[PDB]
């Protein structure tokens, strides 16, 4: 019955509110944490409730409701970095320990300015080619879906924040071992809009 | 802080190993937990001082001494495959609330056959004409594979300093082939940079792959080369075009 946060996952866009719920059941409580662990380094304290009901602490805020055994982190303004795994954990016993929910894994989308989506062929630096397909410049609400074939690996969305040019941008990449394969035929199992830029000579 | 050691370890299955954490904080509380996927962290043992060691609620198989106020050991005495996931120790010093100081982390790799472990094989892909002129900026993609098991940093290079703007790599490494038990890995990160900085042959650019496999005291008398820990990069240099 004890730990339950929203897992395994919650995604928002960078301008957004997300609210990441919990509900607990203990014996005796001693006061509900959350902490930030950012994939895959040490959980950091983020906040700390043993009254009801709501603290600000910054960009980060904390519920409590005792009587029905819930919380909720409210995490305001959200930023490209708060993208990282939100722990519930409750104290019990007579301190001595704290007891961790299951996590919940926050992915914060890029707001993109100006997309243009495409599927680029890049060939490899060394020799036989092996083939790459790059599927950038997308919009958030562009969703990559695993491939169809076995034999085709893709790594499914990844923000590159250019810091120089004030730039984010989102991409995918699919790989297969020479069959045959292609770029047009790289994201078919995928919902790609229908302005995708697709270039090969 | 908490420091904690190894900070990576592959074990065969029924070997026996120690996880060291020792605390610079004077703290009183410790604690090992044990992180898998699906998760979240789950509390092995723990320690309310000097000389005491405590519960669950996942205590087998492994032993803890408390002898150090300073020094909280995990020992596991039979390695099995189901003991492969990320150690994690804590500390906490209440009545001072309360607070946990977390150690850095162990990943441990429980294998019945130390021969399945491979380093990776190290990939740049050169970033497409089309993408230069369409939109003034350039992606090399880097590709690790056939890599066992997970323990992979991979980091960017760009004329011999680490580069983090423009970067971004798979948090997870994906699995080549999932239903294997054995299954190699495989990893993806991508730099994008201006054209122009690309276009400049003076460039080099360099992805660096930190594997962390077999140990000094693992014995080897295979013909192949032993798996140990290193790095395998591969280049790229800018392009005139």
């Amino acid at each position: 019955g004890q730990n339950i946060d929203q897992p395994t996952e919650m995604t928002a866009t960078e301008g957004a509110i997300v609210q990441i719920n919990c509900t607990y059941q203990t014996s005796g409580f001693n006061g509900l944490f959350w902490y930030q662990q950012h994939a895959g380094e040490a959980p950091t304290f983020l906040s700390y409730n043993v009254l009801d009901g709501l603290e600000e602490k910054g960009r980060f805020s904390s519920f409590l409701s005792r009587s029905k055994g819930y919380s909720y982190l409210l995490l305001k303004e959200l930023q490209m970095k708060d993208s990282a795994s939100y722990l519930c954990a409750v104290l019990n016993t007579g301190g001595f320990k704290t007891i961790f929910g299951a996590g919940t894994r926050l992915f914060v989308k890029a707001n993109i300015q100006n997309p243009d989506p495409a599927v680029y062929q890049l060939r490899d630096s060394k020799s036989s080619d092996k083939s790459v397909c790059l599927f950038t410049d997308f919009d958030s609400q562009t969703n990559v879906s695993q491939s169809k074939d076995s034999d085709v690996y893709i790594t499914d969305k990844c923000v590159l924040d250019m810091r120089s040019m004030d730039f984010k941008s989102n991409s995918a990449v699919a790989w297969s071992n020479k069959s045959d394969f292609a770029c047009a035929n790289a994201f078919n199992n995928s919902i790609i809009p229908e302005d995708t830029f697709f270039p090969s000579p | 802080g908490v420091t904690q050691t190894p900070k990576f370890r592959v074990l065969k299955t029924g070997q026996s190993m120690t996880l060291l954490c020792a605390q610079d904080m004077n703290h009183e509380y410790m604690y090992w937990y044990r992180q898998d996927p699906g998760m979240g962290l789950r509390l092995i043992h723990y320690s309310v001082g000097e000389g005491t060691t405590a519960k669950g609620e996942v205590p087998d198989g492994y032993n803890v001494s408390r002898l150090k106020k300073q020094n909280f050991l995990l020992g596991l005495e039979s390695a099995a495959p189901s003991q492969t996931s990320v150690y994690f120790c804590a500390s906490r010093p209440p009545l001072t609330t309360g607070e946990l100081f977390f150690g850095e982390g162990s990943r441990l790799t429980v294998l019945e056959d130390l021969k399945n472990v491979f380093p990776p094989e190290v990939a740049v892909f050169e970033p497409s004409e089309a993408e230069i002129s369409h939109t003034q900026k350039a992606t090399l993609v880097c590709l690790a594979t056939g890599f066992y098991p997970d323990h992979v940093e991979l980091s960017w290079w760009v004329n011999g300093k680490e580069v983090h703007s423009g970067v971004c790599t798979d948090p997870q490494p994906l699995k080549e082939q999932p239903a294997l038990n054995d299954s190699r890995y495989a990893l993806s990160s991508r730099l994008r940079v201006s054209a122009t900085f690309w276009q400049n042959p003076r460039n080099h650019f360099r992805c660096q792959v930190q594997f962390y496999g077999l140990s000094e005291n693992d014995e080897w008398t295979q013909d192949r080369a032993k798996p140990v820990t290193q790095i395998v990069s591969a280049e790229a240099w800018g392009r005139a075009d």
